[PDB]
RNA sequence: CGGAGAGGUA
DNA sequence: GGGTATTCGCCGTGTACCTCTCCTAGCCC
DNA sequence: GGGCTACCTCTCTGACGGCGAATACCC
């Protein structure tokens, strides 16, 4: 089972941060899928990532260049998004 | 008012825009993003942080650099907020009054 | 997972397949957006194909859309172009991937087939500009031979102007003469007599009803552009066709191009110092190279381009274009409007028709019988000769029996 | 030169001057230390607003986990928010004469 | 509160619902359409939108559309699964649209000669070539009255651009159908806009399997409008086509020649090679007060065998072979004297044999 | 009709 | 219950004048 | 090269005069 989190840099870098993220995953061989919301634009730089929260993965999500990291209540532990809101953004991602 | 924060009509297309106009531009950017983000009914994890981004954008507009890392200009030069124009030796009092 | 396979599938099956994958309701969606959504969900390998259109980068146009810029075009990086020495017209078929975050077009990872051949055979090849041109050697007979009533048009065409490989002729005919039915009979005869040749029909600045009619009538590829499109697309489509044709000839292929808008194409280049009639000095240079590109290759393959010129259209510009291209080709098949008004089909001007170096496509006895036939047709009038020819060709099925009875 | 304009914000915000006045006007007014006020405004913690019949405190600060945990046993009268709206509602619920 | 109107999507993204009684003119009380509702129903320019509206609040100047009830005189669930007009496969005229009244009246003589000279079908794209003061007004009224009498199910739309206001009221109070016009009291900016609203509404009806017939007596006037503000009017003319999946679009335009300006001659010469039907009118026959002053020799229709039978095509062929040797005036006097002996064209065909 | 930095004068 | 003992940045930078320089280009298209 | 709109990397320029003060150390 994998959970959803937000990889957040300074708003705007949604594009290239994921191309390097997927490539960094296949090098380290805990990560399910990263989605890109867009219209014919919401979340101007906020990427949803399907992954599990581990100490090793905490540094990996911070080791990708040109990114800040997770945002939550404190830098000690990241904050998840929700259980129903993931279904909410999934519906709007299709429709 | 715009006359109190004009641009620099130099010879060319580029413009060394005032730090206040740049700050007002960023606040409107971070506000129209949040205005649209609420009608779409985005997840709270995005609205929560985007309000914090708007929160840290208005603070720079009012008094930049007091909270923490000062919002810079292009590369290094910090930007002058509304407080900087009244506070210090270059404020209205000690420079124009 | 091929792009052309999903394009041929109906919309009903694409909507049903999308609903099973758990996506947006595909009822209020475009067919291209449906396929684009399926490829993304299925990739979470994909293969594609198309004709390369180098801009330093390029895309892979599709044949079903008349080489129009579509959202499903495969982006081709200039690094791969410089590595394999790719040019405009090379058919590329390889694995593709959906656009990532911030991207809008499919990317090409590895090319599998180049110009319907192995890449090791395309890396070493002779350019089209270095091939030695020659005259028409092989005979492309247009006669059906089944004794049909529609074969009379092909029988008269063979006796008037035999067509061979690499031939560059012109179909001179005023409007409202029967150019549509004449072009269909030629295209159907080519696909029936010579199905191995690559038939390509180009219709620039024509009616949409005529476009869908030719597409569902001839057995070949139909790349057309209606008059609703600007002259910029007319130039782009014309270039993509001639570039693809040159690449096939370089691989020893027999390409046949049935042009019907040589006058409209000249107006397209003239639109995108003024001489008599409104023709620019450097406007006819582009159609000149497009027309003269047809040639017979000794090493292998040929390129046949048969254009239909428009005369008596009321515009002096078309007359200058026709008068300049008259001395360019080596075959003129004139059609008479006076015979067409009498409802005598086909209305072919047998007197002014002919082919230079016709002895290279006919035998000694065949050339003599055609020479004797012309010496009998020439004294008679245009209408009288056609009525004489139709009444004599209707008695028999083959032209050999007709020549045997004349002696 | 002498007329201004306004901007309708999509969400209320706090004034940085009164937040970091040294001493903070917002801080000593609600008896809330500035240490956690920065986390509440910057959406980094939670604060109770009109708890009611529960074991919570009027202005108690609790983290995300304590927010979810308390929601399990109390999810009817429990009401916690974060950001500037939470403190704004706390400001309106405050009283002067009392 | 309920409302109705045709949608006009602007370039910025939003649109308004124009009114039909104002000939699609921008009014202060237009209904605003939010871009969210346009994306929800995939609405385009020309879609008839009817639904609940609300008055504007503080800071608004148009009625906001809350919920749409009917789209193009149909449910939204039926309009969401439709085929675009750009994907429809055009075809030639197949169905025969006979203009003959059948009542034996003297007014039917114009329609009878028109059927013998140029049979009109569904999806026809022709031009009515006629010099000024030839009888275009009487010929147009005869066609409009014959269509409403023979084919009452067809949607007749007479769009008159840059015409006299008194002539607009006369045509609107005479024909049985919708009459939209744009007089010369306003610049060509509205002339282009009204022309676009009609062709967009016509294309949407064709997508909804409707037979739209547009009698635009301004192709010469509309060409001057675009030239002041031939690519645009040619696409408007070529939009007429017969759809195999359902519906058709017939556009019968009247061209102006010999108007003293060489510009109109170039427009006529360019549009001559576009349509497949030319109905030329003679000035000599018109000045002699012989209606209809139709040039039978100059008239004709391509692919007429798809609208007439074998015996009907042969009789028209024999009729032309006899009319052609005779002069213009002699042919009309011969045709009128032969059609006056009976009431229907069937008796005329039986006597010629 | 600017903002920083460097040098110099009383 | 509090009265001092750390601490980590926080506001206090002589006046006037002269010269000169520097000033954003990032990403997939 | 770029058009609307993204894209850098660094927090706990560092001293002192000290100052009320958040935290912390005993009295």
């Amino acid at each position: 089972k994998k959970r959803w989190y937000v990889v957040q840099a300074f708003s705007g870098f949604e594009g290239r941060v994921a191309t390097s993220l997927r490539e960094h995953i296949k090098l380290h061989n805990l990560f399910g899928e990263v989605m890109v919301p867009t219209e014919e634009k919401f979340f101007p730089g906020y990427v949803l990532v399907q992954m599990v929260m581990n100490d090793a993965s905490w540094h990996l999500v911070r080791s990708v260049p040109r990114v800040m990291g997770f945002i939550g209540g404190t830098s000690d532990r990241p904050a998840p998004i929700s259980d129903k809101e993931v279904d909410a953004i999934m519906n709007r991602l299709q429709q | 008012p715009p006359d109190l924060r004009p641009l620099v009509p130099l010879d060319g297309g580029r413009f060394a825009t005032s730090d206040l106009n740049d700050l007002y531009r960023r606040v409107i950017n971070r506000n129209n993003r949040l205005k649209r983000l609420l009608d779409l009914a985005a997840p709270d994890i995005i609205v929560r942080n985007e309000k914090r981004m708007l929160q840290e954008a208005v603070d720079a507009l009012l008094d930049n650099g007091r909270r923490g890392r000062a919002i810079t200009g292009s590369n290094k030069r910090p930007l002058k907020s509304l407080a900087d124009m009244i506070k210090g030796k270059q404020g209205r009092f000690r420079q124009n009054l | 997972m091929n792009l052309t396979e999903l394009k041929n599938t109906p919309v009903s099956e694409l909507i049903t397949l999308g609903e099973n994958m758990g996506l947006e309701n595909l009822a209020r969606m475009r067919k291209q957006d449906i396929i684009f959504a399926i490829l993304k969900q299925h990739a979470k390998d994909i293969f594609g194909d198309g004709v390369l259109e180098i801009l330093g980068f390029g895309f892979l146009r599709s044949a079903d859309s008349s080489y129009l810029a579509g959202p499903d075009d495969i982006y081709v990086s200039p690094s791969q172009i410089r590595r394999f020495n790719l040019r405009t017209g090379d058919t590329i078929s390889g694995k593709i991937r959906p656009p990532k975050e911030g991207e809008r077009y499919f990317a090409l990872l590895k090319v599998n087939e180049v110009n319907f051949d192995k890449p090791e055979n395309a890396r070493n090849k002779i350019l089209f500009e270095n091939l030695t041109p020659l005259h028409a050697n092989s005979r492309l007979r247009m006669e059906r031979g089944n004794g049909s009533t529609e074969d009379l048009t092909a029988r008269v065409l063979d006796l008037a102007s035999p067509i061979g490989r690499g031939q560059r002729g012109l179909i001179v005919a005023p409007p409202k003469a029967g150019k549509t039915m004449l072009l269909q009979n030629i295209a159907q005869s080519i696909a029936y007599n010579h199905p191995d040749c690559v038939l390509m029909v180009l219709l620039i600045d024509e009616r949409p009803e005529e476009v869908t009619e030719m597409q569902r009538l001839v057995k070949g590829e139909v790349v057309a552009s209606t008059f609703d499109e600007p002259a910029s697309r007319h130039v782009q489509v014309a270039e993509m066709v001639i570039e693809k044709a040159k690449r096939l000839v370089e691989h020893k292929k027999d390409v046949i191009i049935l042009l019907d808008s040589i006058t409209r194409l000249a107006r397209a280049y003239n639109t995108v110092k003024v001489l008599t009639g409104g023709v620019d000095a450097n406007a006819l240079h582009r159609p000149k190279r497009f027309f003269g590109a047809a040639r017979n290759v000794e090493e292998g393959g040929s390129l046949t381009i048969i254009a239909t010129a428009l005369i008596d259209t009321g515009s002096k510009m078309d007359e200058v274009i026709y008068e300049e291209f008259k001395g360019t080709g080596n075959m003129e098949l004139h059609l008479s409007r006076k015979i067409a008004e009498k409802r005598v089909f086909p209305a072919i001007d047998y007197n002014r028709s002919g082919t230079r170096k016709e002895e290279l496509l006919t035998t000694q006895e065949e050339l003599q019988k055609m020479w004797i036939l012309r010496k009998i047709i020439h004294p008679m009038g245009e209408i009288d000769a056609m009525e004489f020819l139709i009444n004599k060709l209707a008695m028999t099925k083959t032209n050999d029996d007709f020549f045997e009875m004349m002696k | 030169r002498e007329r201004m304009g306004h901007i309708e914000l999509a969400s209320p915000t706090a004034h940085i001057w009164f937040l970091k006045s040294l001493p903070s006007r917002i801080g000593l007014l609600l008896d809330m230390p500035l240490r956690d006020i920065e986390r509440v405004l910057y959406f980094e913690s939670y604060v109770v607003i009109e708890g009611g019949m529960t074991n919570l405190e009027r202005q108690q600060i609790l983290t995300e986990e304590q927010y979810l945990d308390a929601l399990e046993e109390f999810g009817d009268e429990f009401d916690a928010k974060m950001g500037a709206e939470a403190i704004q509602a706390l400001l309106k619920s405050m009283d002067l004469e009392q």
